């Protein structure tokens, strides 16, 4: 702010002001609020809580069976070298 | 075609549950909110950003 003498800035907005209204009042709000609809315990989703496999491992079962059977052919006898 | 060859479009998850099963014009309405106009005939858009 600058004040300049001799033209000085009025020393106030004075008493000639026009009170325009008495509408100043905010009427307090008084209220009762009830949000009470029956609630049912459940919601349907496509899927909740699953941690789906991105790849599975290979998996398997097992079997064996049979017996011990055989047809054989042997090497001929040979002269013994030494000993 | 401008939707006349389609009954509806949708995005559906594994339980048969549709999150936005809409007739073609309503589907187009959602797109108009995104690009301020329609895509060319037969072109349908879905925003999941």
């Amino acid at each position: 702010a600058l004040i300049n003498p001799q033209f000085p800035y009025a020393g106030p907005v004075p008493i000639p002001g026009p009170a325009p209204t008495e509408t100043m009042p905010l009427l307090n709000y008084r209220v009762e609020g009830r949000i009470a609809g029956i609630q049912q315990a459940r919601q349907f989703m496509p899927f909740l809580q699953g941690p789906h496999r991105a790849v599975a491992e290979q998996t398997y079962h097992a079997i064996g069976t049979g017996i011990q059977m055989g047809q054989t052919f042997n090497q001929p006898l040979i002269n013994t070298q030494e000993g | 075609n401008a939707g006349t060859d389609i009954n509806y479009l949708s995005q559906r998850t594994a339980n048969f549950s549709d999150t936005r099963k809409l007739d073609p014009k309503t589907w187009a309405a959602q797109t108009r909110r995104r690009i301020a106009t329609d895509f060319p005939k037969g072109v349908y858009y879905c925003d999941n950003r």
